[PDB]
């Protein structure tokens, strides 16, 4: 099982350090929006701020305060960043090229992102103090009244394929990208992703909180930098959800007449040129959507909770459940509805 | 048969038995009705029907707005009295 | 585009992401002995691949176009004896 | 030993008041959560209900819909504010 | 009908104030009895006993379901009435009696739930429906939330029905754990004797049995019915033990059993022996509920069964209403109101309405009289069906407990006429305030059905003898 | 201007040796003429290129790795 | 190698015990909650143990997904008091708790049996001791699976539960509302 | 594709006393067939919906003075009025079908519209958009359902062939 | 109405004895419905597997006791 | 106030124009909703007989042969 050691470890590899400099990308991105640069002291153009971040943050204390809880405070950072990380292993990026390569990959994935509510439901109750465990409480209403909008566009799409393999999905859009005939819903996508990684225009309660004297993620030491590397995974995950549904995931440019012009048989190189290219196109888009993240953020204001819960229960949610009746309709008048393969 | 079962008849028995407060309550009923589930989909097994998971899922739809309708009742119990004390119902 | 310093840490993630797809490629094709994976398997596909562990000496995904099987192919034949469920 | 089963394993081990709105939120996710999972069998089993078990499920969500609209047009999730401004008019007896 | 109702509700009541809801129960009510009417005519289609099965195999009509159906909507146009229309038009009886906004929406859904209970064949339709008829009636309880009683109450019910609902689903799954089945027209001579099901199916008999308040798990109920509004015990008291009542007598699950017999002679003796001492009305009429459960239960013992069942639960239910409207419209002649939603508690505040109102209390001697099984009154007629399907059958221990609880509930049944017909100081002379109409309408209509409709024993025999044999 | 061609072309008129020198302290790339050295040896330069803006002009380059 | 996965159903039986020990034990509820997410994790792996994996994957996404989110919402907002677990309070159920444990527990092993004696209808059900051989056969063609073949016969067959079960998710919207919303406008 | 019986079934059925002409009438044959006695049973329904809440507000009004009732009121008694009189005449009609009430005019007409129908070559009842057995769970569900009008409406739409006549 | 079907819908592993037995009491009534024994019996078997439970019980004891 | 509702029955184009003005996000997402039912009902049968048919169901299982057994020949033993 030498092997499987091996692509496991290149996996946790890449998506370890791909979230490490996400952190710088998100700071340089968001400074040139800003006018102004860097990180670009700490390393070669700041390739090594995140290392430092993090080697702060183990070497500082692990201080508790008084009428804390040990236990809940510790080992809730550290399941949310386990529960975000499972959710990468039904990922492809290349036909097949997948570590679990499960039949059931969407269902997976949609069991770990409702798993994931639990860290900001067992953050409020590290504080006994009674304000935080009513953020806490706005923070939670958020997500699990979004999840229902990320959902009902994952049965949209599975309404044209019939199928929760998660390369069959991305098969079948060799023909079209289902962000074609469904734009409004990468819109929709996009902005629930933003908001069920509280991320801004939908950072409430952080911000609410860092007025108050709690009602936030008052840790301290590795917490900390299990949190900042649960948050820009889940980040990556989110908008992952949005390649291989809507983007066409590793799909490009047939390369058919390429590959037939340059190589004349099936060797060890051109499968490894053809992963390359598959991965390139699932990276340059998880890439332009990690600049969406931030680009929404240097730009708009914060909302409020009224007009967050006004947001998606009165207008997301009924513009779904028509969509929910026209679909099949557009199928049912055409006489194409999808086969289980 | 086994597991549903013991979760079943524990659970009923900590219903019962529960001097306390009420959240054990409602937990044990939800853990009967998870026990049931056990028990009817391994016989759906056995038998390579689908009866036994239909009514299976039925049970989770059911459970969860039984969930739903208990958790308003109680928030109508805590409008008008303020504290759920231990020995209240 | 100008920023090249702000595009540089989404090169090293477009560049890992590339060669962790890669060689996993090279991985996966390497353990079936030369052939892309499988995907999208059910019963039958899964059936079959057993009878052609059955019909090569238990060498995974190498395929045979012989009209006739060798004497051991009737012999081969398993059933699965499962425990019972509790 | 699957990679799956590799990774699975690998990773872990390795007083006060409230607005009713707060509470419904959560109260009423769970209906539409059931619904949005009830669909799941129809998008996997589309074809062989064909244009029957279609119109089944329009039903279904028009019922469902009913009560969408009534939550809407009850107000429920609205917040609503005590300290009203006042709009009376200023009058004078003479 | 009821489908359309309750989705046209949703819509028109949302769209609508606080101020339209009693126009809205009166809008309903006129619709159920335009149903009842121009529908009514398809009795035709059970002739002969002709019974169809109807959405696969999941939903049985025969002329016993749609008689019951008659008879719920009888019921819900009754009991709606009582909501719509205002007995006086004084500040107290707007305070008193005002319906909610969504109480008729709970009200027909519990319709629902309580004709697919008795509609179904399989077990699936079972429990959909016992937990739409359980949940629908844990939310009416509960409307009142500005009571301390009834929300107690609405909190026991939800437990301990949800207890019961376990009961029931561990039953089933037994069943098709047993015989791969969830329908009992899959069972006959052969494998009632062949297979050991006996307690396989009582479990099923007393899952749905103690959520009637069959002994001796009757004070749960027993409290709830107290401690809830009157023109809520009215409702919840009747409408769950004809659905789950009809749905065992239709289903001969347990022909001879030994634990039914015992329990059914509990509750005979329970309810008629705990209610002596009680000096509340509905804790009074709750025993009395019990008893007549006990009767009724008597009757799932004896695989020929369906005309004396009609006949009691027929004759019950009109009683059973006929009182409670009785004790509503004593309210003004009363001295002390003890509550907003229970404006009369102990028996001893009736005392001297024959002074006030004399034509009241000879509906309520009618009523009581009807109780006890005193000819002619239609109560004679139903009592005397039972004693001749169990002596027909082979129970004579139990008819001579049944004898017995009469007697005994003679007592209970009488402690109301006999401090209505005392005397009293400060009588009524005159009120220029008057009650409504229709309701007065209705207790007649019930009185007079109670009193008269001997007449039309042998006309309702023929039509028996017809469309259910 | 923060383009690469910059950086580049600047790193073509400077020699590597300045270039590596440059990105362990600056953390920029920039060439220019020498104006002169002080009594510290620290030295002073200034450029004239488009690219750089106001305040970017005249810049330094310490003696001391421990630069102050 | 081999049997190293043979006694994982002993296990997860063992460990749902503990768990419910563990419920009905603990201090404050919130732990009471998380040991009942324990315990649907636990029975989402037996069901993945005896090929339904679709039914443990509905679990974790609706049980804890939605209810013990509500329920640790609902504890988060409310003063549930409490009395932390004792002696001179619960000992007085020992002899009853032993009594019923036993009794139930033979009675519903010995109801799935349909043998006349009473003592072998639980000797049958202590009986586990063959295997179930599986044979491989061809006659399946498509790709159905379990929750395809739900959908088949929950939209065909049984669409009359479905088109009550919606009935039912409306009384979970309009209950909740009719309780704590108070339409005084 | 087919229209040929999956599943047996009875051949001429008497519901009542009356021959049949179908058991499981589609839903345009049985608007097609209805008699005036249903468009005025219709009408009926219809005007004593909203007659009876004026009737009622006469009775008992809702204040202590007698106003009629807004149209509001009006407007939706008189839609459910509609769907009371609809749901009758769908079932006088259907009815007539089962063999339950007098149908010599709807026995000429099935008779005249099916001999018409296989000079003309189509199928009797018709062709499907399904398979065959959708066509039979369609006629297993929807078997008299009118039965069940007092609970919910179930109708017909599906144009199999299970209907219960002979097979010509 | 969902009656023999299977997990992958289709027939289940137990459908045939029942449809003999679904046959044969088609065949009787209620009187000579005692023909229907053995058929019940079979799918009994196909479902519980009783009589081979015991059938294998006493090849056991064979292998059990007789040689040790 | 400024743009309250003039209702249904008071002129239904004068209160669609009200709520494509003031509640864009009911009316479309009504639009849309009613645009599926509606269209199954009325373009179906012009796309069947003018665009194109509908198409031949699929196997499904095997085509168990409705006729009675015949006696054949060839690859018989020896
Ligand atoms: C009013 C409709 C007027 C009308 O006659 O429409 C005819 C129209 C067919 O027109 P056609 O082109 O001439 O075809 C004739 C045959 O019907 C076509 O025969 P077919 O074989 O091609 O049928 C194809 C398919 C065609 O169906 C479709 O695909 C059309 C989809 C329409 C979507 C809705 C609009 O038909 C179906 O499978 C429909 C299944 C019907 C399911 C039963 C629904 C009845 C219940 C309604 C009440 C609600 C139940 C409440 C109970 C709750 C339980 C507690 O059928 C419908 O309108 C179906 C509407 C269903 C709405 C309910
Ligand atoms: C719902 C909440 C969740 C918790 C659930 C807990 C598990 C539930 C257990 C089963 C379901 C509860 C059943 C409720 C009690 C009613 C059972 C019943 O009435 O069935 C009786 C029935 C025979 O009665 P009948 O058909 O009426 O008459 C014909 C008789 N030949 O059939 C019978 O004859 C019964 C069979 C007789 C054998 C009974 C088994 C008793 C074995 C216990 C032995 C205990 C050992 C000794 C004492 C130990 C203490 C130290
Ligand atoms: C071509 C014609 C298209 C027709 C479009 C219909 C116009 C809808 C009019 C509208 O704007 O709705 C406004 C109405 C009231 O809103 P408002 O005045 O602001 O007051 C509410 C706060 N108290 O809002 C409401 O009453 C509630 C509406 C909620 C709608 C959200 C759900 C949409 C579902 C889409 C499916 C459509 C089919 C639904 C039909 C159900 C049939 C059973
Ligand atoms: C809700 C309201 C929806 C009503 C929409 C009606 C629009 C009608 C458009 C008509 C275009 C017809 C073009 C055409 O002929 O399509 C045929 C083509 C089939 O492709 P082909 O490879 O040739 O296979 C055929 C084998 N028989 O391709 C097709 O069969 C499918 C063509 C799809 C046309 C677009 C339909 C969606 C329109 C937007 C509504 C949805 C927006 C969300
Ligand atoms: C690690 C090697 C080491 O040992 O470090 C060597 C150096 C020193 O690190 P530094 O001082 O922080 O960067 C210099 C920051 N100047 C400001 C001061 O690393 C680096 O510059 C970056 C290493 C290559 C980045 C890989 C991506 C000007
Ligand atoms: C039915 C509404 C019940 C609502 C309550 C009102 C009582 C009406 C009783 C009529 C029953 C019937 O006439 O029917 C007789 C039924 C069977 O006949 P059926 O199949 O139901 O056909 C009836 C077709 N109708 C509905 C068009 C008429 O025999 C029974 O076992 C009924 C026993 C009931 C005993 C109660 C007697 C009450 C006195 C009635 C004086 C008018």
């Amino acid at each position: 099982m030498i092997i499987n050691i091996v692509e496991i470890l290149i996996f946790l590899v890449c998506v370890l350090f791909s979230v490490a400099y996400l952190t710088v990308a998100e700071r340089k991105t968001l400074a040139y929006m800003q006018r102004r640069l860097g990180p670009n002291f700490v390393g070669y153009y700041g390739l090594l701020q995140a290392f430092a971040d993090a080697v702060k943050l183990l070497l500082k204390e692990i201080v508790l305060p008084k009428e804390s809880n040990y236990i809940i405070l510790v080992i809730s950072p550290l399941i949310t960043l386990i529960t975000a990380l499972i959710g990468w292993v039904v990922i492809p990026l290349g036909p097949g090229i997948t570590l679990g390569e499960l039949n059931l990959g969407i269902l997976f994935s949609l069991a770990i992102g409702s798993l994931g509510v639990f860290g900001s439901l067992l953050s409020g109750w590290s504080s006994n103090s009674k304000y935080s465990l009513l953020g806490s409480i706005r923070s939670t209403a958020q997500l699990i009244s979004y999840e229902l909008i990320l959902t009902s566009i994952f049965i949209i799409i599975i309404m044209f394929v019939s199928s929760l393999n998660i390369t069959t999905i991305i098969e079948t859009q060799r023909v079209v990208w289902y962000c074609i005939p469904l734009l409004p819903l990468l819109l929709i996508f996009f902005i629930a992703s933003v908001a069920e990684t509280a991320r801004p225009p939908f950072d409430l309660t952080e911000s609410e909180s860092e007025l108050v004297a709690g009602y936030f993620t008052e840790y301290s030491g590795s917490p900390f930098v299990f949190f900042f590397l649960a948050e820009y995974s889940n980040i990556i995950l989110i908008s992952a959800f949005n390649g291989y549904l809507l983007l066409g995931g590793y799909l490009s440019f047939n390369y058919s007449y390429l590959f037939n012009i340059l190589f004349n048989d099936y060797s060890y190189v051109s499968f490894l040129f053809e992963g390359l290219i598959n991965s390139s196109a699932y990276a340059i888009k998880l890439v332009f959507l990690m600049f969406s993240f931030i680009w929404v953020r240097a730009a708009f204001p914060r909302f409020t909770y009224d007009n967050l819960i006004n947001f998606c229960w009165i207008i997301l949610l009924p513009l779904l459940f028509g969509i929910f009746l026209i679909i099949p309709s557009t199928l049912y008048i055409f006489d194409s509805f999808p086969t289980l393969i | 048969m086994f597991i549903g079962t013991i979760i079943l008849v524990l659970s009923f028995l900590g219903f019962v038995f529960n001097r306390r407060n009420i959240i054990l309550a409602f937990i044990c009923l939800e853990t009967m009705l998870l026990g049931i589930n056990l028990i009817l989909l391994r016989n759906s097994v056995l038998f390579d029907d689908i009866s036994g998971s239909l009514f299976a899922i039925v049970i989770i739809i059911l459970a969860g707005v039984e969930s739903a309708i208990g958790l308003s009742l109680l928030v109508s119990y805590y409008r008008l009295r303020g504290v759920i004390n231990s020995y209240g119902i | 585009a100008i920023p090249f310093e702000a595009l540089l840490p989404y090169g090293i993630i477009f560049g890992l992401l590339t060669a962790g797809g890669g060689a996993m490629q090279v991985l996966h094709v390497y353990r079936n002995g030369g052939v892309r994976d499988r995907f999208a398997i059910d019963q039958w596909d899964s059936q079959m691949m057993e009878r052609d562990l059955r019909l090569n000496g238990g060498q995974g995904r190498k395929q045979v176009d012989q009209a006739t099987a060798p004497e051991a192919f009737k012999h081969n034949h398993v059933w699965k004896s499962e425990r019972p469920l509790i | 030993m699957n990679t799956f089963i590799i990774f699975i394993i690998l990773i872990p081990i390795v007083r006060l008041a409230f607005n009713a709105a707060f509470i419904l939120v959560a109260i009423l996710f769970l209906p539409f959560d059931l619904e949005i999972s009830t669909l799941l069998p129809y998008v996997m089993s589309i074809y062989l209900v064909s244009n029957y078990g279609f119109t089944i499920v329009l039903l279904f969500l028009l019922i469902l819909i009913i009560g969408f609209v009534y939550e809407i047009n009850t107000n429920a999730l609205k917040i609503n504010k005590h300290n009203k401004p006042n709009t009376d008019s200023l009058i004078y007896k003479l | 009908m009821l489908i359309l109702a309750i989705i046209s509700l949703i819509t028109f009541v949302s769209m609508s104030k606080l101020s339209d809801n009693r126009a809205i129960i009166r809008l309903i009510n006129i619709y159920l009895i335009l149903v009842l009417v121009l529908d009514s005519f398809l009795y035709l289609l059970f002739l002969n006993n002709q019974t169809y099965t109807v959405m696969g195999e999941l939903l049985i009509f025969n002329s016993f379901t749609f008689y019951i159906d008659m008879l719920i909507y009888f019921i819900m146009i009754v009991i709606s009435s009582l909501y719509g229309y205002n007995l006086y038009n004084n500040n107290l009886y707007k305070t008193l009696f005002e319906p909610k906004k969504e109480l008729i929406i709970l009200f027909l859904i519990n319709i629902l739930g309580a004709l697919l209970i008795v509609h179904s064949n399989d077990f699936i339709t079972l429990f959909v429906a016992i937990e739409l008829q359980s949940y629908s009636i844990y939310l009416i309880t509960a409307i009142y939330n500005s009571s301390y009683k009834a929300s107690k109450a609405s909190m026991l019910y939800f437990f301990m029905g949800g207890i019961l609902s376990i009961l029931i689903a561990y039953s089933i799954n037994t069943y098709y754990s047993v015989l791969n089945s969830y329908t009992l027209h899959s069972l006959d001579s052969l494998i009632i004797n062949t297979l050991d099901l006996n307690l396989i199916l009582i479990a099923l008999s007393l899952g749905l049995l103690f959520k009637i308040g069959i002994a001796p798990l009757h004070k749960w109920l027993i409290s709830i019915y107290e401690n809830t509004p009157i023109l809520i015990t009215i409702y919840i008291s009747l409408i769950p033990k004809i659905s789950i009542l009809s749905y065992l007598v239709l289903s001969n699950i347990s022909i001879n059993s030994l634990v039914i017999s015992i329990l059914a002679i509990l509750t005979l003796l329970v309810g008629s022996v705990g209610g002596l001492l009680q000096i509340k009305i509905k804790r009074l009429l709750a025993f009395s509920g019990l008893t007549n459960a006990g009767y009724m239960m008597l009757l799932l013992l004896l695989n020929n069964n369906e005309f004396s069942y009609l006949y009691y639960i027929t004759q019950y239910s009109i009683s059973h209403l006929a009182i409670f409207m009785i004790i509503i419209f004593s309210i003004y002649y009363i001295n002390y109101i003890n509550n907003q939603y229970n404006p009369i508690i102990y028996v001893n505040q009736l005392k001297g309405l024959i002074h006030d109102n004399a034509y009241l209390v000879l509906s309520m001697a009618i009523v009581v009289f009807s109780f006890i099984g005193i000819p002619p009154l239609l109560g004679f007629f139903g009592k005397l069906n039972i004693l001749m399907s169990i002596l027909n059958n082979g129970y004579y221990f139990i008819s001579i407990v049944l004898i017995v609880a009469s007697l005994i509930s003679a007592l209970y049944y009488l402690y109301l006429l006999n401090v209505s017909i005392q005397d009293k100081n400060n009588i009524l002379i005159n009120s220029n305030e008057t009650v409504s109409s229709v309701l007065s309408y209705i207790l007649s209509s019930l009185i007079i059905l109670i009193t008269f409709g001997f007449i039309y024993n042998s006309l309702i025999i023929d039509i028996f003898n017809v469309y259910f044999n | 201007s923060s383009s690469l061609y910059r950086v580049l072309r600047n790193a073509w008129e400077v020699g590597p040796r300045s270039y590596w020198k440059q990105l362990n302290s600056i953390g920029d790339t920039k060439s220019g003429r020498l104006v002169g050295t002080d009594i510290y040896g620290n030295k002073f330069y200034e450029t004239d290129h488009q690219d750089e803006i106001h305040l970017r002009t005249r810049y330094v380059e310490y003696k001391e790795k421990d630069y102050d | 190698m081999m049997y190293l996965t043979y006694y994982f159903i002993e296990i997860t039986i063992f460990l749902a015990i503990l768990c419910t020990i563990f419920i009905i034990s603990a201090k404050n509820p919130m732990v009471s909650i998380l040991y009942m997410i324990a315990l649907f994790v636990i029975a989402a792996m037996y069901l993945y143990l005896i090929g339904l994996g679709i039914f443990s994957l509905l679990y974790i996404m609706i049980y804890i997904g939605a209810i013990a989110v509500l329920f640790l919402f609902i504890i988060t907002l409310l003063d549930i008091n409490s009395t932390e677990l004792s002696v001179k309070s619960n000992i007085r159920d020992l002899p009853l708790v032993l009594i019923s444990l036993i009794v139930l527990t033979i009675s519903g092993l010995m109801i799935y049996s349909n043998d006349s004696i009473l003592i072998n209808k639980l000797l049958e059900a202590f009986g586990n001791d063959y295997n179930t051989i599986i044979t491989q056969d061809w006659f399946n063609i498509e790709n159905t699976t379990l929750l395809t073949t739900i959908g088949n016969v929950l939209l065909t067959n049984n669409a009359f539960i479905l088109l009550v079960l919606a009935i039912v998710l409306l009384l979970g919207i309009i209950g909740p509302i009719s309780i704590t919303m108070k339409h005084k406008e | 594709s087919s229209s040929t019986p999956l599943v047996k079934t009875s051949v001429n059925y008497s519901y009542g006393d009356y021959p049949l002409i179908d058991a499981d009438p589609h839903f345009k044959r049985v608007v097609g067939y209805m008699r005036p006695s249903d468009y005025g049973v219709i009408g009926l329904a219809t005007a004593a919906l909203p007659a009876g809440i004026c009737f009622a507000e006469w009775l008992d009004p809702v204040k202590g003075k007698f106003a009629r009732p807004s149209v509001k009121f009006l407007r939706v008694a008189t839609m459910l009025g509609f769907a009371v009189g609809f749901g009758a005449a769908y079932a006088r009609s259907s009815l007539r079908f089962f063999g339950v009430t007098e149908n010599a005019r709807e026995y000429k007409k099935d008779e005249a519209q099916m001999a018409a129908r296989k000079a003309a070559g189509l199928e009797p009842y018709g062709t499907s958009s399904l398979t065959p057995e959708l066509q039979e769970i369609a006629a297993k569900n929807s078997a008299h359902s009118i039965a069940g009008l007092f609970i919910f409406p179930w109708f017909n739409f599906v144009n199999h062939p299970y209907h219960g006549r002979e097979q010509k | 109405t969902a009656a023999g079907i299977s997990l992958t819908g289709g027939r289940n592993r137990c459908f045939s004895e029942w449809q003999s037995f679904m046959h044969c009491t088609a065949k009787t009534d209620a009187k000579s419905r005692a023909q229907c024994l053995p058929n019940f019996e079979d799918y009994m078997e196909c479902l519980h597997h009783t009589k081979e439970k015991a059938r294998l019980r006493e090849i056991e004891s064979v292998l059990k006791q007789k040689k040790e | 106030m400024i743009n309250a509702n003039p209702g249904f029955w008071n002129g239904p184009f004068r209160y669609l124009r009200w709520s494509a003005h003031n509640r864009p996000h009911l009316f479309f997402a009504f639009a849309i909703g009613i645009a599926g039912p509606v269209a199954a009902l009325t373009l179906t049968p012009l796309r069947r007989k003018y665009l194109y048919p509908d198409h031949s169901p699929l196997p499904q299982s095997y085509p168990l042969p409705q006729r009675a057994r015949e006696q054949l020949t060839g690859f018989d033993d020896e």
